[PDB]
């Protein structure tokens, strides 16, 4: 129930897995600027707004970008893949 | 946190 590729860079390898309920995301230590897996239960960066410390309420489905209500305006648009939201790093026609 | 080992691409 965790993905087989790093949500930040998209490649496989050694991945640390998110502990937040229902989150399947996993990441390279290097992509998290870490040397070892965090100690104990860990919450991945997807749940925090890109622009502040608030919890995210809207999410890019293609990378860890996500946004609180204060910062969500204009940040995400539907993509060709079932309408799943994507941030400005992706081509919505081929996310 | 737990880690796992998966295959690299390309
Ligand atoms: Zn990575
Ligand atoms: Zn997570
Ligand atoms: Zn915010
Ligand atoms: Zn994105």
């Amino acid at each position: 129930m965790h993905e087989d590729y790093c949500f930040q860079c998209g490649d496989g390898g050694e991945l640390v897995m998110c502990d937040k309920k229902d989150c399947p995301k996993a990441y390279h230590l290097l992509c998290l600027n870490l040397t070892q897996p965090p100690y104990g239960k860990w919450e991945c960066p997807w749940h925090q707004c890109d622009e502040c410390s608030s919890a995210a309420v809207s999410f890019c489905e293609f990378c860890p970008h996500s946004f609180c209500k204060d910062h969500e305006k204009g940040a995400l648009v539907p993509s060709a893949l079932e309408g799943r939201l994507c941030c400005s790093e992706h081509d919505p026609m081929a996310p | 946190a737990r880690t796992k080992q998966t295959a690299r691409k390309s």
